[PDB]
């Protein structure tokens, strides 16, 4: 990649912060809709929204010749929900003095600080909508196991799994998001086709088979265990399915705290953001007020608002 | 689209330390002695770590002079720059609005083009916005608030496609106190197409608006954001070195030195009598630990006794080095000040007068064509006059004209040689008129009283 | 409610001090001594409590002398500036009364234009109010009475929304006695109104009185708040830093050395004997404690005795720092002292006068604009014309009109290049002429005597 | 900021308050020092009348 090791217009002028290592472009148009990146603030610790709900016994049959008694029936008004989380920043120790390397940069400190606090952020948003996706999916009886059978992973025959449980709304799945591994199992089942319907042309075909392309991160909330225990997770997603939105109240504070025999400059970051997943409320009184991703991560955390599963969005696919 | 909006360019955030330290050198004295730990080392830095340490190192700032060279540069750069008015060119009847209040607030374009000078001599960064409210609105803009800005190629130009800065304004609430409420503009160029958006934050309250774009008068949309970022160097996004670098780090080191020589002066000034060969008998006896120093008493001393006022002198090195770093600031810099002593010869001012006023020159020409770029995008708002022209004044080192510039001028334009307007713009430049040229015509035109 | 109409703006009481020491220097050395305290730091703080320290400080402040520079300077400058008269374009008959009594108490509006001068050159700050009695009103305000002020933003623009400042009177009793009594105006504007209050106090209350929406002639209420706030920097509510900090600070250190200097030359200033080599003994046969030297009378001393007159000599190291500290305080351009040795050579004074003169320039544009505005809320007030003028003198270094000077500009008005009221400005200036141009053409139209 | 605010004006009005509650009690003491004091609670029935102000 870029060295830029030739001219130093200024020491380590931007020139390397090995910023980020995993794939985070997974918002908006990019999970085309599935994980909405937006930018409205709201107030409290929560978001909740009222709409009405599917009256069950809507259509009856009726006996003309006796009507018999009425049965009673009555409309209910289902409550959506979005929680707050909120993340921070350890605080980070600016070297004052500066420290006389080959680079002398004490300002560039911060500076750098800002754009690697900014890849991480963006990382830890991706990761937390990943994480509680699942969670709600798990709650929601959402989920198919191929562990057991073979493999544990087939090329195409699992995504027509996922395809079964969702129903027959199926069309609506556009994006599945998944690790590396699974992607690089699906390459070398095609590239040796037992079935003869892939060609040297058509091995490389990064979507399912369906017009659903698979988008691949390497984050930490889709994989599990170690060795024989290991597991991979990919989700599908509809439209809207992961809703992360930000409120735009990043702080930021530098203080010199000293207090010891050479000055001590600090760094330290604050913000927040809203994370809802479509068809699904957050449980606040089983989690907590302010959660973080151990329990966003947990289901039971979870409730299932939507009648049908599928009226929410979201399958989730587990393959070892 | 939506992201942190309060995102800061890494540069810039390398930038700020310098820019703060240029604000610091122009506000003055006390604002340098406020924060003189970061220009004046304590002598001894385990002494300042001791309360008697931090009390001396008070005593040591408070004695200390600030010599203010930066401020003062910056003031006569200024004052050289604006000599009259700029003058605008094209419709003058069409344009009064913008010249008059170009922000809405009384405050003339000339003014706002001071500040604008001002910030390119003193931090060399600045910014100018026109928008649309029905009046366009020609903002100006902080070094320090003009925050993210990329430039992707599209037929492989030179575009730039983001731009968002940061807004300051006082929320108007009931009672009487001040709140400080921020907005910022997303200008985002797309595909040749500008868009925008407002970023209000009323009550911490984010009122996020949809993207927007703005029409010219006949529509059409527009290709290019409108905002021209002036600087010291030239009007690109990228940061330009401050021009007041030196000057200000000649001035920190001069007040360093000053410092050490106020504490000399307050120690080791006064001449002492350091009455030498003395005894306890005698002074007990004689002196009574006190000594009369009138003229009308006299001081009896044993034998071989020498008594030396000491003091110190003067034309030391301390003092050497102030006169050198005094004599640096007058050399780098340009009419910061004035040595009454030293005389200069004429004609050999003359030749080293283009060298001299580079700054000056360099900064008035990026500013005329930031501020007519602006003027253009407000026609184009407007739908007027698109060949117009904001030039701040270019002819440096004015005085009052002579009466042969004068007989000279006349007889220019007598001939086919200069324009009229030329000539009551020379006649103006020289201290000579001051009625408008129509008005002038308006009475001219009367016969004369004979 | 809130309640708080004296609240005050965090950054106006910061400036306050800075203020407040600026108007001490500006009042001669009376001020200073009496508040030499903060100035003059204690030699010895032990001693400072005691008592003999106390006193020794006073005999110390007693003896220090006020240079006073910064005075002199702005003294230099308003006079430059405030040479002659500035210039009014208008209908003068209609404009009369605001000319001759700006305020309703006899102060022509030049005298109050000197006054605003005075106090931006100072302390870089001012405000002048238009309010309606029929007639209407130029108030000055003074920096330290506007005490609040706002900034926001409707569509697009900057409008001050809040402005409150205090208007000082004298309680109109039967009796002898002066009070001070403060009325409170409150400046509001809402959706582009003007409006106004009044806050009252007496009696252990606060009055409150109905909100007001003053009216043109031609009625249509008002768009802008009728007040305008002038500086050093710009006609801008926020605070412009005031133009002396260097001079005042400079000074007080003159100030101080000198207490110093003049220690020592009350204590070692004088010469004494200082007989060495000499017994008791001796003492007691023929001195006896009293030593006639005069011309007239011989003394003899002891073998090996040496007498040696021991005075401070001249210098000294502290007058060469208050020889450097003045030399600064020209250096920083003020026009606070002349030198008769010093020796120009001409043709490189105008080289770098417009530099010299650079703050000059920026307060002469700054109340000139204020003014200005002010003049035309005034019509606005009345329903007369709008397009009026107010200059203040823009050329300073004035002087007699040279015969070569004056031939020019006569040869000037002959060809149709030079107005006939431009030549009467210019002659008048030259101080070639007094009375008014009107009179001139009606005695000039009758025929000459022969 | 509207923290800052909030203090702002609280602390503008007890500011007010405290320095007109010192001056109040420091010029009752003093006229108490220097002796010009008059008592109603021990002259009768101690209730303010136009008696007690002459």
């Amino acid at each position: 990649a870029l060295s830029d090791l030739q001219v130093f217009n200024d020491w380590a002028y931007k020139t390397m912060s090995e910023v980020l290592d995993q794939q985070v472009e997974l918002f908006n148009g990019a999970t085309r809709g599935a994980i909405i990146l937006r930018s409205a603030g709201n107030t409290g610790d929560l978001s909740e929204a009222a709409f009405w709900a599917k009256i069950q016994g809507l259509v009856r049959p009726r006996d003309p010749y006796s009507n018999a008694d009425v049965a009673a029936k009555d409309l209910r008004q289902l409550v959506d929900n979005t929680i707050k989380v909120a993340s921070g920043t350890p605080p980070i120790n600016i070297p004052p003095s500066m420290l006389r390397w080959i680079q002398k940069n004490p300002q560039e400190a911060g500076a750098v600080i800002g754009q690697q606090l900014a890849g991480d952020t963006m990382q830890d948003m991706l990761n937390n909508g990943l994480a509680a996706g699942k969670a709600a999916f798990t709650a929601g009886g959402a989920v198919h196991d191929i562990s057991a059978a073979g493999t544990g992973l087939m090329t195409q025959r699992a995504f027509n799994a996922a395809q079964r449980i969702f129903g027959d709304r199926s069309t609506d799945i556009q994006v599945w998001v998944s690790h590396s591994s699974p992607l690089f199992d699906l390459y070398d089942n095609a590239l040796a086709n037992a079935e003869q319907l892939y060609v040297f042309g058509t091995v490389n075909v990064r979507a399912d088979a369906f017009g659903r392309p698979i988008i691949i991160t390497d984050s930490p909330a889709l994989v599990s265990g170690a060795a024989e225990t290991l597991r991979h997770s990919t989700l599908g997603l509809t439209t809207g399915a992961i809703l992360i939105e930000q409120n735009q109240d990043f702080d930021s504070t530098v203080v010199d705290g000293t207090g010891k025999q050479n000055i001590t400059r600090q760094y330290q970051a604050e913000w927040s953001y809203n994370l809802g997943v479509n068809g699904y409320a957050y449980d606040i009184a089983t989690g907590g007020k302010a959660p973080n991703p151990t329990a966003l991560a947990t289901a039971a955390n979870w409730d299932k608002i939507s009648t049908s599963i599928k009226d929410t969005g979201g399958v989730v696919l587990v393959t070892k | 689209d939506s992201n942190n909006i309060k995102y800061v360019r890494e540069d810039a955030k390398k930038m700020h330390k310098l820019w703060a330290h240029i604000r610091m050198a122009m506000e003055g004295s006390r604002a340098i002695k406020d924060n003189a730990k970061e220009f004046v080392p304590h002598p001894d830095n385990t002494k300042a770590t001791t309360p008697e340490g931090v009390a001396r190192y008070k005593a040591y700032i408070e004695r200390a002079v600030w010599y203010g060279a930066s401020a003062n540069t910056v003031d006569g750069m200024l004052g050289q720059i604006f000599a009259r008015d700029p003058v605008f060119t094209g419709p003058e009847d069409k344009f009064d609005m913008l010249i008059n209040d170009v922000d809405g607030s009384g405050l003339s374009i000339h003014q706002q083009a001071r500040d604008s000078a001002e910030d390119a001599l003193s931090l060399g960064r600045g910014g100018l916005f026109v928008d649309y409210s029905a009046r366009p609105y020609i903002k100006f803009i902080a070094a320090e608030d003009i925050l993210n800005w990329r430039e992707r190629w599209v037929n492989g130009a030179k575009r730039t496609t983001l731009l968002v800065f940061r807004e300051e304004s006082d929320a108007d609430d009931d009672g009487y106190q001040i709140y400080k409420e921020e907005v910022w503009r997303e200008l985002r160029l797309v595909d040749g197409t500008y868009w925008q958006r407002t970023w209000r934050e009323n009550d911490g309250q984010l009122y996020v608006d949809d993207w927007i774009s703005p029409t010219k008068a006949d529509g059409s949309q527009f290709d290019e954001i409108p905002f021209v970022i002036f600087g010291s160097k030239n009007n690109d996004p990228t940061i330009d070195m401050p021009p007041m670098r030196d000057l200000v780090e000649l001035n920190i080191a001069h007040f360093r030195n000053s410092a050490d020589y106020e504490e000399a002066c307050f120690i080791c000034g006064q001449p002492t009598l350091f009455l030498s060969g003395l005894t306890e008998h005698w002074v007990k006896n004689v002196l009574g630990g006190a000594v009369v120093i009138g003229s009308r008493d006299a001081v009896p001393l044993p034998v071989n006794a020498k008594p030396e006022l000491l003091q110190a002198e003067g034309n030391g090195m301390v003092k050497e080095a102030m006169d050198q770093k005094e004599r640096q600031m007058v050399a780098l810099g340009a009419k910061l000040i004035d040595s009454d002593k030293t005389q200069r010869t004429f004609g050999e001012a003359s030749m080293e007068a283009a060298a001299q006023n580079s700054v000056l020159s360099r900064v008035s020409k990026n500013v005329s064509d930031a501020y007519t770029k602006a003027l253009r995008w407000a026609a184009m708002f407007l739908g007027l006059d698109e060949k117009i022209e904001y030039e701040l004044n270019s002819d440096f080192d004015i005085n009052k004209m002579s009466p042969e510039e004068l007989a000279a001028v006349i007889s220019a334009w007598q001939s086919n040689a200069i324009s009229f307007t030329e000539m009551r713009w020379q006649i103006k430049k020289g201290g000579r008129a001051y009625l408008e040229d129509e008005d002038m015509r308006n009475e001219s035109e009367q016969d004369d009283p004979l």
